[PDB]
């Protein structure tokens, strides 16, 4: 009865959609052809829809302008799973240009995208909200994501939207003009995304290096871990638990002010197959490891700031009194400090289903897990660094012609700069104690 | 550069030991014509690139689905 | 089943008897596993049209892989005259059961014990060509014949004449003793110069043959042996002049 | 000196996934070295474990340091070539004129040095018997042989070993038994042959015919139902250490000599769940269910059905004490005294309750089929 | 899909393109008769990018062959892989340019270019979606440097949005081959700057140094140099033809590498290059590849990179590797050599990944760089030009065919201007 | 409408244990008989020692 809609745009969006969908298919035991051997509760309704006889079709849509990834998916190992004409592919790359995908080429695909969204939402009956995946530091991703958010925020309105975006690392970065796109996309998403989640790359690189002891990781490990996080987040809607929390119990329990909805995640335990069975895997130790700054999902030091709200979701056979005692110790230790106007800051969710493991993966089969989502004032530094880079490379009108020649006016940079400065001022102001 | 010079046309053997004799030797061994075929033609591919290990891998964007655990098939109880 | 599903994909649905007739028309070997490569080749040739001036190229049958077996033969040449016999002996040894075909891993083993570290991609081409319908077994006789190449009719007839001449002195009866007692070890210089001594030449010859001197020999096995010897030599003239010295004929 | 290396895989249970090691074997001094393919650390270094040379072969299972390993294949050309010789398969047959001599026949076959890979006994019905020996048809031997064939229960076995296809035949002796006595008295046909059509045993002659009989008799698609009864009978099990130490021939004839009638024996490979499950009556009693169950699954084992007027307690009388150390002192002529070593591996195991023999024999001969 | 057409003019262009098409056909597994005999299916997914299918199933290149004399085309047609090119794609003159830019750019170049314009028009309009044009030519010759650049201007006139790449065999004084180099060089680089979207400069002297040092071949041949240029130029466009983890098109490269509209002259390099006797004695790893590619002596240009600061750079890795080591090597090379990179633009390195290495190879690296060190070529060319022009030597063969010295003065002024504001950023600080 | 399947599944689930207990007691009685049998056998063995 309850469903969500998955939006996947950009190469990052598609390469994370592949991982999240293989994980979801494996968790419900759906074969790649879509059939259910089974051998029956309706726990697949959240992500899949029955075709009337046999197979199940995911409730997701894929957008991108360069056909390469889409064709590779259509010829991959899940060729007969997805709906063939909901994998919308464009003609020409936006090629790392914000204006291209938002003013010139992106306007001829939004009509098809909205038509497909309408067709799928009409099939849906108890829609909970939207989960969007996009890469900010790229032309087509940023532009099409901004345009889609603009269109949905007017067409559908109050239905919640959560965006799992991938900002640049402080130094581990690929593109050179990418800060421009990042600033403009943040400007676009600030007043349109209900929740935003940080998914930078080098932090997860450090995570996999330190825990799995994998010296040769690629994008696949990153995407698998991110998919694990998403599944742990969305388990409660489809699995039985002691304290179920739905998607509407995120912004009502985690967003102090409408402007402040940027958040950063963490997941535990992260361990290999050899080091796990010689370890204790206690609830207290995993919840202590969840708060380690080096275990955090994004390159920020939360010790440089305060905490506003945290939502933690356990899966496995955890016990509520154990959770309460662990949280008491968390509040007891002084290294982490909360804000005065938040006496109670913890949301607790519990799910009975233990985490599922993928064959050929890196993580071991574990019987307890915790996924934590935190809103904190320590998000200021990443935006400060992005602004610093933007100012340094904008002092002399670098690469401005590439943007102005596509139709976008010059003055848009100033507006984004001033709005980001206002956001930084707001995060500063909320940090003063009464 | 006073190459060629005191090393004229010769096939097989260890040569004369002046100039780049070592480097021409392995070229002459792997392929006929150690140096500059007379205008038996010379293919630039072997001269430039090197030893050819013919292999074409997979994209590994298509390795997402396929992963096998032989253990699961045990009868258990 | 997959074939009729593919027909449904294009939208041409027909009853089972017509489907069976269409399937059998192209499944000539009656094995039951059609090759859509040949299927689409036939359709492409049909759709290209008829033009006397220009041929439609394309393919109606799987081609010989070419350079993988070419390099195989070239690098097999270097080990020596009896490298070819080595592959035959290894095939018989690996086929401990005497069926005439080998499993896939067994073919891999025989290749690596010959000593060629073929990569997966290079191996796959020859593998897929030599196993037409993915039955699971490969016929080693055809493989070795193609690797060796083509034998001349006059050469084979001369080999038969040598076998008959050898059998004549023994009264039609065969033994490896006869070939060991009568031959020319020094004739090997003309197929290729070698510095090894004549006293040892007998030792290598008996070693590459069997230890027992009373083993039964068939005419086909004998001519097969000298065909393996010939395949190392690139000149029919040199080979037959070597055979003439070897049997004093 | 020279090294034999393999590839082996071990199924962990705390970890679901299975691992893989190499198990190099220094033969000059009989020691074992363990090294794993993935993550590149040495697993077990330079410790002798006293493993006999004969048991190393494809598909073998060997325990070491409380973990059981199963060899899958070799790891290099040098190891592969040496053991590639010993793989020939032959199909031997025991016709019912020597049903009383099964133990001696098996003893001689084992002493020959070959390995009894698989074994079964059945009733060769008329139609499939006519199908078998198809090539003969025209000759007068045909009808007489067919009428002889379906007479009684038959024992079919497979022999794997070096030079086996003719080694088995030369051990067997001449085709006719009348000649066999004057030419080769010390032969199977010489000792247990009566006349031309009543020859003791049968062997293969060509590899193709041997394979034909093999997939006729042992393949998964066979028309030979396991002819066996399920009333007034007792079940017994030859433990794997007995067949490893090669006394199965002696054991079988001993129980045949006691007037008991053997009804069916078959070779079985079973895993640890099956082992604990068949021993479901000894979980909470002192015979140390865990150790005996884990040992029972460490190799092939024969399951015999024995028939007699009062099967259970009478067979128990010959079986004697469950502990051979008990048995040696007091019951010196009982089979467990003669063959058992200690508590865990006390040779034969038979039922020890009056009314549960039928269910146990049904478990082996109906459920595990 | 997003296909590109090929145009080559002059002797240098013809030979370079012949080698390039042999390389591409070898990579895609196409026989000299034009029949596919490849192994894997990946070779056919994007085969339409560089080839067109004809009746019967044979593939033909979409290349245009252009020159004022028939000898070089008659040679290339007779040479290997000469049968692939469609005979109608040849356009040739009967007179020749005589290494005179005016001859190749005003009189017979103009009366001849109508046919080649028609052919390129029909070829471009035939395909579904053009992505751009690539030109290979020499600025030191007559017919190439004149007619090719006039064709560049013409095609840019009707295709203002599509990208244009040039591969220019610029002259170097060490290996001097013609006395009238300064004139046609300056004029070609004049009408090149306002039209060519990207330029890639190549030096024969640099190629000779590379061949003698890295490959260490006793007596090389233009086949070797053409093959190296073909390898780099083919490696440029791998993301368009093969799947990968980070696809990057020519527009992506232009956006990431062009800070200002007039700074589009680029210098390139290829890795790895090893001697035949030392092929088995070195490992293959990302640190080794980056160490080899960043080497200044490895570059395909006579300019010394360490005499100026890199503005932007891009690398197109091929084969199997991991993104963390890729980006970590970029970060390390950016940190340990901060002096050679301009500071007011942070993270001036692009990395892109393709899953398909060149045939017979495990990993390959193509590097393209925009750096201030290229000003030296224009400086020396302008020095020669002014020194030889103050005496008006060889000038009358130009001036007697509709040429005026005022546009020579314009060319000198424009090149000095480009040098001025192109070295200004070397000293420019934030 | 969906409640019927829940009702059925609960009924089968509880009946399963309802019969499992009988199976367990059937297995358990043989435990005691066999234990007594070997108990008497062992003491007879000891006394004859
Ligand atoms: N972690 C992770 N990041 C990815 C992956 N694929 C792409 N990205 C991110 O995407 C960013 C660049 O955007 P692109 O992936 O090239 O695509 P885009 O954002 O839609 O814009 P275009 O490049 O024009 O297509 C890089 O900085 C990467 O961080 C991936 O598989 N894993
Ligand atoms: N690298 C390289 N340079 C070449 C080749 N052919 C000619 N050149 C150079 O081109 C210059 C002469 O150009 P030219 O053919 O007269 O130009 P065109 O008259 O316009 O065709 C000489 O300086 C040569 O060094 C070649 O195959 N490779
Ligand atoms: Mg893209």
């Amino acid at each position: 009865m309850r469903e969500v809609i998955s939006i996947h745009v950009g190469q990052g969006g598609i390469q994370v959609g592949n991982a999240c969908w293989e994980l979801f298919c494996l968790e419900h035991g759906i074969q790649p052809d879509g059939q259910m051997p089974s051998d029956g509760d309706d726990a697949f309704n959240t992500f899949f829809s029955e075709t009337g006889a046999g197979k199940h079709v995911p409730r997701a849509v894929f957008l991108d302008l360069e056909p390469t990834v889409i064709d590779e998916v259509r010829t991959g190992t899940y060729r007969q799973l997805f709906h063939p004409e909901q994998l919308i592919s464009g003609k020409e790359d936006a090629a790392n240009n914000f204006a291209r995908g938002h003013y010139t080429i992106g306007k001829e695909i939004v009509d098809l995208c909205l038509d497909r969204i309408r067709k799928l939402a009409d099939n849906c009956t108890g829609l909970q909200g939207f989960l969007v995946f996009n890469s900010v530091g790229g032309g087509t991703g940023s532009g099409l994501g901004s345009l889609l958010l603009e269109r949905l925020s007017v067409d559908y309105g109050k239905k919640s939207k959560l965006g799992f975006t991938i900002y640049p690392s402080p130094q581990v970065s690929t593109a050179v003009v990418e800060p421009y796109n990042s600033i403009l996309s943040t400007h676009s998403l600030l007043e349109h995304t209900d929740v935003a989640v940080m998914l930078d790359n080098e932090a997860i690189y450090d995570i996999c290096r330190r825990n799995l002891d994998i010296e040769r990781p690629t994008y696949t490990n990153l995407n698998r871990l991110i998919a694990q996080v998403i599944s742990s987040l969305t388990a409660s809607l489809r699995f039985d638990g002691a304290l179920n929390v739905d998607i509407t119990e995120f912004q009502t329990n985690l967003v102090p002010y409408p402007r402040i909805h940027f958040m950063l995640s963490s997941y535990a335990p992260i361990i290999s197959a050899e080091k796990a069975y010689h370890e204790q895997l206690s609830v207290a130790e995993i919840t202590n490891s969840a708060f380690e700054p080096a275990n955090m999902m994004a390159k920020c030091d939360p010790r440089h700031g305060k905490y506003m709200a945290c939502s933690m979701m356990y899966r496995g056979d955890v016990v509520p009194k154990d959770v309460n005692a662990s949280i008491a110790t968390i509040k007891t230790k002084r290294t982490i400090q909360f804000v005065d106007w938040c006496p109670t800051g913890f949301k607790v969710g519990i799910n009975y289903q233990p985490p599922t493991v993928v064959p050929g993966g890196d993580l071991a089969k574990v019987m307890r897990a915790v996924c934590m989502i935190s809103n904190s004032t320590a998000i200021a530094e990443v935006f400060s660094r992005l602004d610093h880079k933007f100012d340094l490379m904008y002092a002399k009108r670098a690469f401005v012609h590439w943007y102005v020649g596509e139709g976008m006016e010059e003055g848009e940079f100033s507006e984004a700069r001033e709005d980001l400065a206002a956001l930084e001022k707001d995060y500063e102001e909320v940090g003063i104690e009464t | 550069t006073t190459l060629e010079s005191y090393n004229k046309q010769l096939q097989k053997g260890q040569g004369t030991l002046i100039g780049n004799w070592w480097e021409e030797r392995e070229l002459r061994d792997v392929t006929g014509i150690g140096r500059s075929a007379h205008n038996s033609v010379n293919d630039t591919n072997e001269r430039t690139m090197g030893k050819k290990f013919n292999h074409i891998p997979n994209t590994t964007n298509s390795e997402y689905g396929k992963g096998f655990n032989k253990a699961d098939q045990l009868p258990r109880t | 089943s997959q074939f009729k599903a593919a027909l449904e994909k294009f939208g041409c649905v027909f009853d089972d008897k017509e489907i069976h007739a269409l399937f059998s028309k192209f499944d000539v070997n009656r094995s039951g596993k059609i090759c859509y490569d040949e299927f689409c080749g036939n359709f492409a040739r049909l759709g290209s049209g008829n033009n006397p001036n220009v041929n439609p190229v394309f393919k109606l049958a799987r081609e010989v892989p070419s350079p993988i077996i070419n390099k195989l033969n070239a690098d097999l040449k270097k080990q020596g005259p009896f490298a070819f016999r080595s592959l035959s002996k290894a095939c018989q040894k690996a086929d401990t059961f005497l069926n005439g075909s080998l499993s896939h891993d067994e073919f891999k083993w025989v290749i690596k014990e010959i000593g060629f570290s073929l990569t997966k991609t290079e191996f796959d081409n020859l593998f897929k060509f030599f196993d037409k319908n993915y039955e699971g077994k490969v016929i080693y006789s055809v493989f070795i014949d193609l690797v060796r190449g083509q034998q001349s009719e006059i050469i084979t007839q001369s080999l038969s004449q040598g076998y008959d001449a050898l059998a004549s002195n023994n009264g039609g009866k065969v033994t490896v003793e006869s070939i060991v007692q009568r031959y020319n070890p020094l004739a090997i210089q003309i197929i290729y110069p070698t510095r090894k001594i004549a006293q040892d030449l007998q030792r290598e010859f008996v070693a590459e043959w069997g230890g027992n001197l009373q083993q039964q020999v068939n005419k086909n096995a004998f001519v097969e042996f000298f065909s393996d010897v010939r395949a190392f030599c690139d000149s029919e003239s040199k080979f037959h002049q070597y055979f003439s010295n070897a049997f004093g004929l | 000196d020279i090294r034999y290396i393999f590839i082996v895989e071990w199924f962990d249970t705390a970890a679901s996934l299975i691992r893989t090691y190499y198990l190099t074997y220094f033969t000059q001094d009989k020691t074992i070295e363990m090294y794993d393919l993935k993550n590149k650390k040495v697993f077990l270094k330079r410790c002798e474990y006293a493993i006999k040379d004969s048991d190393l072969y494809i598909g073998s299972i060997l325990n070491v340091y409380s973990r059981q390993l199963k060899i899958v294949d070799f790891a290099d050309v040098f190891t592969r070539s040496k053991f590639q010789n010993i793989k020939e398969k032959t199909f031997a047959m025991i016709k019912p004129d020597a049903y009383i001599h099964i133990g001696k026949i098996i003893s001689i076959i084992e002493r020959s040095g070959l390995q009894i890979s698989n074994l079964k006994m059945t009733k060769m019905s008329q139609e499939d018997a006519r199908e078998f020996y198809g090539e003969h048809k025209g000759k007068p031997f045909y009808d007489g042989l067919v009428n002889f064939m379906s007479s009684d229960l038959i024992v079919g076995m497979e022999l794997v070993g070096d030079n086996a296809i003719k080694r088995w035949r030369e051990l067997l002796g001449p085709t006719n038994t009348l000649v066999a006595r004057e030419q080769a008295p010390n032969s199977i046909r010489g000792l247990f042959g009566t006349d031309g059509t009543r020859n003791a045993c049968h062997g293969s002659d060509s590899p193709g015919s041997a394979f034909r009989e093999l997939n006729f008799f042992f393949a998964k698609t066979s028309k030979l139902k396991t002819q066996a009864f399920f009333n007034q009978c007792t079940c017994c099990v030859i433990k794997p250490h007995i067949v490893k130490q090669n006394q199965v021939g002696e054991v079988i004839d001993m129980i045949l000599s006691e007037g008991f009638e053997i009804s069916a024996l078959q070779t079985f490979f079973l895993d640890r769940p099956t082992a604990e499950e068949f021993y479901e009556v000894y979980k909470g009693v002192l015979p140390e269910f865990n150790a005996i169950a884990e040992h029972l699954t460490s190799g092939m084992c024969y399951a015999l059905e024995v028939r007699q007027e009062n099967a259970v307690k009478s067979f128990r009388d010959i079986a004697g004490p469950h502990d051979p150390e008990i048995a040696k002192v007091i019951r010196p002529n009982t089979i467990r005294a003669r063959f058992g070593i200690d508590r865990v591996k006390n040779g034969i195991h038979c039922t020890d309750l009056e009314d549960d023999g039928v269910l146990e024999v049904e478990y082996f001969f109906n459920a595990l089929q | 899909m997003r296909e590109i057409v090929h145009i080559q003019g002059g002797q240098c262009g013809n030979q370079i393109g012949a080698k390039f098409w042999e390389v591409i056909s070898d990579e895609h597994g196409i026989d000299p008769t034009g029949t596919y005999h490849g192994d894997s299916d990946l070779q056919l997914e994007r085969i339409n990018v560089y080839y067109n299918e004809a009746t019967g199933g044979r593939y033909v290149p979409r290349a245009i062959l252009m020159d004022l004399e028939p000898g070089t085309m008659d040679s290339v047609r007779a040479g290997p892989f000469g049968q692939l090119f469609r005979p109608d794609n040849f356009v040739f003159g009967q007179t020749g340019a005589g290494n005179n830019w005016a001859k190749g750019h005003y009189t017979e170049g103009a009366e001849l270019i109508d046919s080649v314009l028609d052919v390129v028009r029909k070829e471009a309009e035939g395909c579904d979606c053009l992505q751009g044009f690539q030109i290979t030519h020499s600025l030191g010759g007559g017919t190439g440097s004149g007619m090719g650049t006039l064709l560049i201007s013409k095609v840019r006139e009707e295709y203002p949005d599509r990208i244009m790449e040039t591969f220019s065999v610029v002259p170097s004084p060490k290996v001097s081959d013609t006395v009238v180099e300064p004139y046609n060089a300056t004029l070609s680089v004049h009408q090149l700057v306002e039209n060519a979207d990207e330029c890639m400069v190549i030096d024969n002297e640099a190629l000779y140094d590379i061949c003698f040092r890295t490959l260490k071949l006793t007596t090389p041949t233009y086949g070797d140099l053409n093959h190296l240029v073909s390898a780099a130029m083919s490696g440029v466009t791998c993301c368009l033809r093969f799947p990968g983890q980070l696809n990057s098109d020519l527009r992506k490269l232009a956006v990431n590498l062009i800070p200002f509209p007039r700074l589009h002259f680029f210098m390139i390099g290829f890795a790895p290059l090893t001697s035949r006797g030392s092929q088995q004695y070195r490992a293959l790893t990302v640190p080794e590849l980056t160490q080899q590619m960043f080497d200044a002596k490895n570059m395909m240009c006579a300019a010394d990179p360490r005499h100026g600061r890199y503005l932007t750079a891009s690398a197109l890795f091929r084969g199997r590797m991991s993104t963390k080591e890729v980006d970590e090597q970029m970060l390390n090379v950016q940190n340990k050599n901060s002096s050679y990179f301009v500071e007011w633009i942070p993270n001036n390195i692009k990395s892109s990944i393709c899953d398909i290495p060149p045939k017979g190879l495990k990993m390959a690296v193509t590097f393209v760089g925009n750096s201030t060190a290229i000003q030296e070529m224009f400086k020396r060319v302008a020095e020669q030009f002014t020194a030889m022009f103050r005496r008006k030597a060889f000038l009358h063969w130009y001036t007697g065919e509709g040429m005026d010295e005022m546009e020579f003065t314009e060319a000198e002024s424009n090149m000095n201007d480009l040098v001025s504001e192109y070295q200004q950023y070397q000293d420019a600080t934030a | 409408n969906r409640g019927k399947a829940v009702n059925e599944g609960n009924y089968i689930k509880q009946r399963l244990a309802e019969l499992r207990v009988r199976s367990q007691r059937a297995l358990n009685e043989r435990r005691q008989k066999l234990a007594t049998l070997l108990g008497r056998e062992h003491e007879q063995y000891k006394q004859e020692i």
